[PDB]
């Protein structure tokens, strides 16, 4: 056991007898209602550790009684963790009883070894048209998706989910780094409604891990770990081919820099944390390919102040391998998912690692696209005839292109009324083999709008009149 | 009989002897006492010194422990007793504390009598949960044209006013107490509001001016005022954001509803600094400690929309920020913009121009959307939000333009009649239904050939008509919520027959 | 506003009579002080009865 | 490490560090009692103009100002523990601080059977019947089988009452009394 | 009850007592020198010691000398017979004239009055100048701001409304300055008894002056103002009159207290100033008010610190002013002369149901045309001014006659000038600029409005420019 010394803010100073518990474990008050776990981050010398708090640390007494664990946080994890809701500790926060599983991890761990990595790249798909031909996704790789609210981004969260445990058979985990309670309670029941989690059965498709904005900042800070610890899991002892979402990730460095100043410690730049560059690494390199499984992870990302060069969005930067972006300008033109193809990368993109037939495709969509963007200026400003009749076709396959990269989503079935498609990725590199060629020109615009292959295309045609 | 009830207070004194746990003082200085002793003192516990001043036990240390002073510390000499109270600090609540001025520790500043509340609460506890919340969709009514027709605000939702000194941050916040007074003298129980104003570090004669608007117009027999001033101690200006929210929960717990406006909270940031640096404590950015976000962020989350299984009850939360020279990048213009919903952005340089309020609407958003707005005022502001849209991409051609296409001239015409529209006088909030019929005269095209100076005149005429001669139109946009098919001719031949003979 | 404003003003005026006056009837005293002291120790009788 | 015994006082500071360093090896091998009987006594051969001067002088050294008292304190009486303690002090300079280690040491040694005396400050000393009954009622509030010290300060400025104090926690029935009657303001 | 010197540190020493400690903010007299120095206590810090702040200087202080104590703060003799006087900072009078001779002795430290001790009512002050009675009115019993740089006018409008309110006043007037130049306390003692306010030879003054400048340690700058709101607490309390209220400079009650401050042992905030900075003025601020006990009118100049009223200084004073006067270097560069910015100046009063109906919408009809005439500017720099239409040829230059028109001449500037000094009505500024508007003048060019009284002198100095052609 241990007795509290000093109760300074959101730091508890912990002095010890015998047995000094090592750095990055976990210690439990007795006494108190409520479960407050210390996590111990110093040894200050004469048997005394520094220790920061995860819950409220009013009514502590000098000289209270401290128990220890002897080991880190230690999490129910889990096949029948899949559709509950979960605190940094794993207690459950939405009074459906006590989640009762056989074993437990613990969420400080090591990277995997050098001998372990895969040795090559592979193409994730996950159905969607315009993600996987454009800027496609790398199995294990990390994903940065840029845009808001009002966009439409909590559908496609909703989707990925529901297509990889379809064609590939790996379920999720939601990790929500310090996230408003008013959003986090309309995701829980926006995810009911549309059947990826489930309370009737174990059909369920993804656990949440809310650590959720009025909690102390040792507590949203730690919450991407435990979101990571159950994501190692169905890798380490199944072999799936899980994803993770994180939303977002500049709640987790910011969070970082006020435990590192509510420990006294220096600043580094602009008010970041001196250990900006490890912090990142010893999170970021656990998402990983193993011999055994994957785990993908996209991430929400927030610039501060417009500014590219900040520290907090250039550390990021240097760990994705892949952004896509939700621009609003195509949500209020009709496009639905309002990806844009323009602004969006990849790293994978390579004739070395996708092959030449993925490439001289996908080169060519994005050439098209840019002289739609050029000549819809001078029809504009000028007027519509001037330009020549080689120039005609280009605007007229360019707004055929554009609307085949729309698709009907499995989630919004009762809503918009029509067929949710998932489409793969042989057809999707054909059917823009013959757009480009003036192979199916002569059909009008309505019929690329809001179909599945290239086959539904053209069944659409006989329909209008 | 005056001499009776001092008589009577005296013998119903209690005047019992009781135990202590005390310890002497070290070194009393700048508002921060060093106390020797007190060994079973609880983190945030008040205690009372022996001149009759009371503090907040901050730091629990080893060989001392540092208790912040309310008041001022000319009183306190080095070798006192400091003895404890045995509870964290609490407020009194109720319904009786109606109609009153109190400051951040619930005592009559007013002087017509001291509080009889039976109830007490914490300041320090939890918002509830992601299970007992539930969506927002019933109308928070603001009474101002521009807020409820672009930027709405619902019933459980936090919304920032944010801006400069001096642009109508405290005038926004202070027509919103008096909207609420044709619901709260009616029938319809779950339609009533109840406002509380925190006035942090103002001086005393402002809020003297404050009370005294809120006495004329009838509207200080539902709200509570909360004045923590300039010349009062640091940390009573850092209580008096959180001895609001207990006011305001007891409404949440009991089914009722509610709406609380803390004016400002940027001034609650700077008395928490100097308690800070005062304790050693390492500092950051801007010298503002580690911990600030987690200052603004446990009060705002006691905000929330409760379901039926609790109550029913609400809770609205309206912060007012002061930014400096429009620069929201700063640190506590970033921290409460990242908690909150929306803006509402208040400019400077609209408000010289002529647009009073001078609401930008550009900048401003609400994430709750449009699912805060009723039936009726939810069709027109549809295509007034895309009309004034389209507007704002076209303004910079209005000071030389001539040469242009009919459409171009066309979506001037209406931009700056709908901007007429749009201004209001201080003081005088307006209804939902007369709101919605303003409106549909001009989002339908019946003010295209009427004066662009015109537009203020013609609508207090038109709006004093419809009260006398179409009451009963705007009971069938009130109780019945939408505008049907058979209100919608019977209110078009309305602004046909008075746009006929209209100049006179 | 006359009958009852007048009122607070003698109200006040009742108590800044008594606080001065009591201190110079106190002072002397000293014959009470002797059974002060006698009527002390017995509650801290009947007090220290309660922790035992 | 090895653990070291823990004192019922546990004061804090410069001073506080070598008194508890000398309670966690003089209440191993039983000697609490032979140390205080020393330490009363080296506070006396301290305080002596030849001895207080060039202890404080900075300009001797450090090696010849042990050799100075590592033969006083041996020819005299001491050869136990405590001539490392006094070798120790003048070692790390902190031979000025010699009185504040003593006198933290008696209070740590007087918990041991002490009681941590009262105060009652009220007036002139009264008769002895009113004494011996205040020091027999707070014998019976103590219930550690310890005999209770006290001491009495005179303070006029309490009216007619008296404040007592035992260890920690001050009952009070004194002129305070008078400043509850702000009931008849306040109400 | 003596006490002794243990240690001399700039402008903060630490003195040791051994039986009785004075307790905070009190007042302790060194023994042993010819002058009187006086310690002011502001910390404790535990085994019977104090740390103090000191009056006047510190040299020849040697660690020993005994001192003694005073039971009481800084009580300066206060009541009528200190009118016509200029007295220090402990009140000793350095006029040369004799001691000050009254009976009645007030400490400088006292609190704030309650909620129920405010007043509410409201009125106008007329003074004459036309940009503040236009555009930014001034309050009988409301605290009156003038912001501004360095070198734009701030002391000459403060030596202004001497001029114009001071005289035509019923009571009595204080004038505190705390932290300028000496040279400039000497040309209000000769400026004041020419004109008779001040008067050397009977009791008939009507005007106090309490002076603490650039010169003196900076403990005694801070204190300074405490000592002038001290006096005119006097007069509004323990009399009724009506009383005024000007000091000149404010800024250096803040700056002086961010000197002392890192000796004191605190942690230094934003940009340098003290972590107590929100809370001492504050707590100086609060007493300055109108009470149900009498009025206080209240004029303050208030340096903004190399032209940012962002300074956590200027822009935290800004929460007590009813009325400010944001003075400015880019108007004062054009020869606008006072060069307030009118964009950029408040008050509380400036409403419809207070100045009446036909004031309100004059005033925003000034500031409409004033700022769409600054968007104006920004497409002149690149197409030229010839080039614009007909129809906003015409709102420049009505926007340019009522720039010049607001310069108004002075009295007190006479010798930098030469002209003479106007003072227009209240009845007349809103006719004035009526007319301007209406386009009642469209025929006359702009020189004929550049520093005239009235608009009567605006038409004879236009025909007095047109016959030397
Ligand atoms: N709708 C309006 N139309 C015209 N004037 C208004 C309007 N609303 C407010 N004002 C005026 O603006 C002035 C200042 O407004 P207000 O005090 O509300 O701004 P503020 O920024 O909250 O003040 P502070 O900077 O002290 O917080 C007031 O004198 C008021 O008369
Ligand atoms: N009536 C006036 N109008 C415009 N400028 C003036 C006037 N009187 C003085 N000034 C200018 O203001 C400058 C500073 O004057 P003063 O008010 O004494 O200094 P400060 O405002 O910096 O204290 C002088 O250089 C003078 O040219
Ligand atoms: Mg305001
Ligand atoms: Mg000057």
């Amino acid at each position: 056991t241990g007795r509290i010394v000093a109760v300074i803010g959101a730091v508890v100073d912990v002095q010890f007898d015998e047995g000094l518990p090592p750095i990055l474990n976990a210690l439990e008050v007795q006494g108190r209602e409520t479960r407050l776990v210390l996590e111990v981050a110093q040894h200050l010398g004469e048997s005394t550790v520094r220790t920061i708090a995860m819950d409220g640390t009013e009514g502590l007494v000098r000289g209270q009684k401290v128990l220890d664990s002897g080991a880190p946080i230690k999490i129910p994890v889990g096949p029948e963790t899949l559709g509950r809701i979960m605190n940094v500790i794993g207690e459950p926060i939405d009074e459906r009883g006590p989640i009762k599983t056989k074993q437990f991890a613990a969420i400080h761990a090591e990277a995997p070894e050098f001998m372990e990595m895969s040795v090559e790249q592979e193409i994730l798909v996950t159905g969607i048209k315009v993600v996987d031909l454009l800027a496609p996704y790398a199995k294990g790789g990390k994903i940065g998706l840029f845009g808001g609210a009002g966009v439409g981004k909590t559908v496609l969260i909703m989707e990925l989910i529901n297509n990889v445990a379809k064609a590939h058979g790996g379920y999720s985990v939601f990790a929500g780094v310090g996230e408003r309670t008013r959003e986090g309670n309309d995701l829980y029941h926006e995810m009911i409604e549309s059947g990826v989690i489930n309370l009737k059965d174990a059909t369920s498709k993804v656990a949440l891990v809310y650590g959720q904005m009025n909690e102390p900042p040792g507590a949203r800070a730690r919450v991407a770990l435990t979101g990571l610890t159950v994501a190692e899991y169905f890798r380490d002892q199944e072999g799936q081919d899980v994803l993770l979402f994180i939303d977002n990730i500049f709640r987790f460095t910011q969070a970082g820099s006020e435990v590192s100043a509510l420990l006294g410690r220096i600043p580094s730049a602009v008010g970041y944390q001196p250990t900006l560059a490890t912090d990142m690494g010893t999170m970021q390199e656990r998402i990983t390919t193993t011999k055994k499984g994957s785990i993908t992870s996209v991430q929400a990302i927030y610039v501060p102040a417009d500014d590219l060069t900040d520290p907090a969005p250039a550390t990021t930067f240097a760990h994705l391998d892949a952004t896509t972006v939700l621009s609003r300008a195509i949500a209020e033109l009709g496009i639905y998912p309002a990806v844009d193809p323009l602004d969006s990368t990849s790293r994978i993109m390579d004739p070395n690692i996708v092959g030449s037939e993925h490439y001289d495709v996908a080169r060519g969509v994005q050439k098209i696209l840019q002289d739609y963007k050029s000549l819809q200026d001078i029809i504009a400003i000028l007027g519509m005839d001037e330009l020549s009749e080689e120039d005609k076709l280009t605007v007229s396959r360019a707004r055929k292109i554009q609307r085949f990269l729309s698709q009907p989503f499995q989630v919004a079935e009762v809503f918009t009324g029509h067929l949710g498609k998932l489409v793969p990725l042989k057809e999707t590199i054909k059917g823009f083999q013959q757009i480009l060629a003036g192979e199916y020109d002569h059909l009008p615009e309505q019929a690329f709008y809001m179909v599945g292959p290239i086959e539904e295309a053209v069944a659409k045609a006989d329909k209008l009149a | 009989e005056v001499s009776s009830i001092l008589e009577e207070r005296i013998l119903g004194a209690d005047t019992s002897v009781d135990l202590e746990e005390t310890g002497r003082v070290l070194s009393i200085g700048d508002g921060i006492a060093r106390v020797h002793g007190l060994r079973n003192v609880q983190a945030e516990e008040m205690v009372e010194f022996s001149s009759g001043l009371k503090g907040m036990s901050l730091n629990l240390e080893p060989d001392n422990v540092g208790v912040v002073v309310f008041g001022n510390d000319k009183l306190i000499k080095e070798g006192d007793i400091v003895k404890r109270t045995g509870a964290i600090v609490d407020v009194p609540v109720g319904e009786e504390l109606l109609g009153r001025v109190v400051d951040a520790l619930g005592n009559a500043i007013d002087g017509k009598g001291p509080i009889g509340s039976k109830t007490r609460r914490r300041v320090g506890l939890k918002a509830p949960g992601i299970i007992p919340r539930i969506s927002v969709r019933e109308p928070m009514q603001t009474g101002i044209k521009a807020v409820d027709s672009l930027v709405p605000i619902g019933r459980g939702q936090r919304e920032l006013i944010i801006g400069d000194r001096q642009t109508g941050k405290t005038s926004i916040a202070i027509d919103t107490i008096i909207n609420q007074k044709r619901f709260n003298d009616g029938t319809d129980e779950k339609k009533k509001l109840y406002c509380i104003y925190v006035a942090i570090g103002q001086k005393r004669s402002t809020v003297a001016q404050l009370v005294k608007r809120l006495t004329d117009a009838d509207a200080m027999k539902y709200t509570i005022v909360v004045s923590a001033t300039a010349s009062d101690a640091a940390p009573l200006q850092y209580l008096a954001p959180y001895s609001g929210c207990s006011m305001g929960e007891y409404f949440r717990d009991n089914g009722k509803h509610a709406l609380i406006i803390y004016d400002d909270l940027s001034k609650q940031a700077v008395a928490y600094r100097q308690m800070s640096l005062l304790l050693r404590r390492p500092p950051g950015r801007e010298a503002y400690p580690g911990d600030v976000f987690y200052l603004h962020s446990r009060l705002l989350e006691r905000a929330a929309k409760m379901n039926d299984a609790f109550g029913g009850g609400s809770l609205t939360a309206l912060p007012v920020i002061e930014t400096q020279a429009g620069d929201v990048s700063a640190y506590i213009p970033t921290n409460v913009i990242s908690i909150t919903d929306g803006q509402i952005f208040l400019e400077t340089e609209l408000f010289y121009k002529g647009i009073r309020p001078a609401i930008n609407v550009g900048l401003s958003v609400s994430r709750v959307g449009s699912a805060a707005q009723t039936r009726a005022m939810k069709q027109v502001a549809g295509t007034m939000k895309l009309e004034l849209a389209q507007y704002r991409e076209v303004a910079a051609f209005a000071q030389f333009g001539s040469d242009l296409d009919a459409a171009t001239q066309q979506l001037l015409s209406r931009g700056v009649r709908l901007t007429e529209l749009l201004k209001q006088g201080q003081y005088a909030p307006m209804a939902i239904e007369e709101q919605v019929a303003v409106i549909y005269a001009g989002v339908r095209g019946y003010l295209d050939k009427l004066e662009p100076s015109k537009i203020t005149k013609f609508e207090n005429a038109f709006l004093s008509h419809v009260i006398s001669q179409h009451q009963a139109l705007l009971g069938k946009i009130r109780a019945d919520g939408k505008i049907s098919e058979e209100t919608d001719a019977k209110l078009k031949e309305i602004v046909t027959n008075f746009l006929a003979g209209f100049e006179a | 506003s006359v009958q009852n404003m007048m009122r607070q003003k003698e109200q006040e005026h009742m108590i800044r009579w008594v606080e001065k006056h009591v201190v110079q009837s106190i002072s002397a005293q000293q014959e009470k002080e002797t059974i002060a002291k006698c009527i002390a120790d017995l509650k801290l009788l009947a007090k220290k009865a309660q922790a035992q | 490490f090895a653990k070291l015994v823990r004192p019922p006082v546990q004061i804090y500071g410069i001073e506080g560090r070598y008194a508890t360093a000398l309670y966690s090896a003089a209440s191993k091998q039983n000697k609490l009692e032979q140390v205080e009987k020393e330490l009363l006594r080296v506070a006396q051969i301290l305080k002596e103009p030849k001895v207080a001067a060039s202890i404080m002088n900075p300009y001797v050294k450090r090696s010849v100002k042990v050799k100075s008292l590592s033969d006083m304190t041996a020819k005299e009486k001491f050869s136990p523990l405590t001539s490392n303690l006094i070798n120790l002090l003048a070692e790390n300079g902190r031979l000025s601080s010699t009185p504040g280690v003593i006198s933290a040491f008696s209070t740590m040694m007087s918990v041991h059977r002490g009681e941590v005396p009262c105060s009652v400050t009220t007036a002139s000393p009264l008769d002895e019947a009113t004494l011996t009954e205040l020091k027999t009622v707070l014998k019976s509030f103590l219930s550690k089988g310890q005999i209770l010290k006290l001491e009495v300060k005179v303070d006029p400025s309490i009216m007619g009452g008296m404040i007592v104090r035992i260890g920690e926690k001050y009952v009070d029935m004194s002129a305070k009394t008078k400043i509850q009657k702000l009931s008849r303001a306040m109400r």
